[PDB]
């Protein structure tokens, strides 16, 4: 009853290619029908779902969308419940404003027990990952959560102050990802650290080298960062956050395996049908998805599902289906949530499209093939960020996705949620 | 399917009352959250106040505490808005919708109800 995590053994949905249209996403979405310009650009999605509650934030800045002043900070949790026609809908809370909306960057979410605590970064100097060697490295931390008790004290606003993050060898660590998972009394935030460029350790031996003549054996090592020239190298990871033991909370970082290495990107780990799964924004030459099973929590263990059916678009400079290394940080965040385990298939809303990012498309794709694909939008839609989580229904398996396509009604990028409901029998 | 309806009106003078009233026909009024955004011409979307199901929790919409006051009805379905001591500051245009606020919209909008503080 209600929106449930996929725990169990829930209804078996079609498993064979077919491409009669089986998919018909619906919006979830309608927004004010808005006149004249509009001067408040969404940037800085983020949808974060867990045993049905949702998280949102999103930056309004006035004028245009890189160079932009803030206007408003909204962090808002809320109940995932019906639309009264068996499609899941958000219907959001609690939504909360920071005072300085220009200080908050690169927020992360995550629901332990009653809890939906935002991670958040204080930046008084610009974006984190663009100014990384005059960033402070202090942490924000909100405990948002479901009906506040009005009639109560701080149970609606309480913003936990980090003492101090203990860092092994690293220097700046910051949350980089929307949702992380829960293990009772252990938080994990998907985030990244700033390590010093002149002390990693990268043999350039590991480098698929294999068939890349035109390509540069040197190119793995000058490509964790975000520019060549760079003091500070992105080293994605989580971050530990411990809130059963000590006075006050404390938050350690632990890195990724080195096992296919890449730039530290925004990342998610949820779990699926048991145990969870990670996955890494492709942010790097590596244009394949790159995502796998979780096997170990201390040293990270990702095991990664070779996929080549499935890419991300770039700018004429690295394209999809690209495998040899290049230097080039740059992408679109485009997740893939695991439906099934006993048979590897996964749902996420990409871009069908070797050239600027258009045309999203939402697409159900096993190991090395393609098995449903449905069109949401024309082939003109310009899209920069696809979040999918998908969760179980009553009975079924629906998944939703806030998708940054061309509202042209509004001649805006605007955030859009999208349900999809997977075919139960392809028949 | 859904039909939400806004009515009421505006053109009053500074400092007063207003009775705003909503509809609701589709979907069960007692179980959803059915919350109240304001529109200001060339602004985008305020919330003014969020409602719950039966009473436990009511925001406000701190920057203006005092000023209103949402009141929900389950037994026949409308969501009143009453105002009290408006301002000029308050010209804006209302909507009952599903959802607390952002730039989630749950069902269609409509029509809505303008409301005018001037003279
Ligand atoms: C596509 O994706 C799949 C799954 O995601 C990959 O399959 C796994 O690939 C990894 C590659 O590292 C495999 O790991 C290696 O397996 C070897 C298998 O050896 C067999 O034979 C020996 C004989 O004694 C047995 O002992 C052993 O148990 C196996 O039965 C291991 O020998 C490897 O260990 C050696 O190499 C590592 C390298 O770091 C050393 O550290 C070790 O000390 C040791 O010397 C290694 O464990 C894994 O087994 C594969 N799994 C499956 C289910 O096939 C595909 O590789 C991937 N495709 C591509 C192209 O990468």
């Amino acid at each position: 009853e209600g929106v449930s995590n996929l725990v169990g053994l829930p209804n078996n949905i079609c498993l064979q290619k077919t491409s009669n249209q089986i998919l018909k996403p619906k919006l979830i979405s309608y927004t004010l029908p808005v006149v004249g310009q509009s001067g408040t650009c969404i940037t800085d999605p983020l949808l974060a779902m867990d045993e049905g509650y949702f998280a949102y934030s999103h930056l309004e800045r006035i004028g245009s969308c890189s160079r932009g002043v803030s206007k408003q900070r909204i962090i808002g949790v809320g109940e995932v419940l019906d639309r009264g026609d068996e499609v899941p809908s958000l219907f959001m809370t609690n939504v909360w404003t920071p005072p300085n909306p220009n200080t908050v960057y690169h927020c992360s979410a995550v629901y332990n027990n009653e809890f939906y605590y935002v991670l958040c970064a204080v930046s008084t100097v610009g974006d984190p990952i663009l100014n990384s060697t005059y960033w402070s490295g202090s942490l924000m931390m909100t405990r948002l959560a479901v009906k506040p008790k009005s009639n109560g004290g701080g149970y609606n606003q309480h913003q936990l102050a980090l003492r101090s993050i203990e860092k092994g060898r690293y220097d700046k660590v910051m949350p980089y990802g929307p949702s992380g998972i829960k293990q009772g009394d252990t938080l994990y935030f998907p985030a990244v650290g700033f390590l010093v460029r002149t002390e990693f350790k990268y043999n350039d031996s590991n480098c698929p080298i294999t068939k890349c003549q035109y390509s540069k054996p040197e190119n793995c090592r000058l490509s964790m960062g975000i520019r060549p020239n760079s003091h500070y190298i992105l080293r994605s990871g989580l971050l530990k956050y411990n809130l059963s033991d000590g006075e006050n909370p404390k938050v350690v970082f632990i890195e990724i395996s080195d096992q296919r290495l890449s730039i530290g990107s925004p990342s998610k780990i949820y779990d699926s049908l048991g145990q969870p799964v990670f996955y890494q924004a492709s942010f790097s030459w590596d244009t394949m998805i790159k995502f796998g099973d979780v096997l170990t929590v201390n040293p990270l263990v990702v095991n990664w599902r070779n996929n080549t059916v499935i890419s991300r678009p770039g700018q004429s400079q690295c394209p999809r289906f690209n495998t040899c290394p290049e230097i080039c940080w740059e992408g679109v965040y485009n997740d893939a949530f695991l439906i099934d385990r006993i048979n590897w298939i996964s749902a996420g809303v990409f871009l069908d499209s070797n050239q600027t990012a258009e045309n999203p498309v939402f697409t159900v794709f096993k190991d090395n093939e393609i098995l449903y694909r449905a069109q949401l939008a024309s082939e003109d839609t310009n899209a920069q960020k696809t979040i999918t989580n998908c969760f179980l229904l009553k009975n079924k398996i629906w998944c939703i996705s806030l998708v940054e396509i061309y509202d042209t009604g509004d001649n805006v990028i605007r955030p859009k949620l999208f349900a999809v409901k997977i075919p139960e029998q392809c028949t | 399917e859904v039909q939400l309806v806004e009515s009421g009106g505006g053109l009053v003078q500074p400092g007063g009352s207003l009775r705003l009233s909503c509809a609701a026909s589709g979907f069960t009024f007692s179980s959803y959250a059915m919350s109240w955004v304001r529109q200001a011409p060339g602004k985008g979307l305020e919330w003014v106040s969020y409602i719950s199901s039966s009473s436990s929790y009511t925001n406000y919409a701190d920057s203006v505490k005092g000023r209103f006051t949402i009141s929900r009805d389950n037994s026949k379905n409308t969501l009143y808005l009453q105002m009290n001591s408006l301002r000029a500051e308050d010209t804006a245009s209302y909507y009952c919708a599903r959802g607390l606020a952002g730039v989630w919209g749950i069902d269609v909008w409509g029509q809505g109800t303008l409301v005018t503080v001037s003279s």
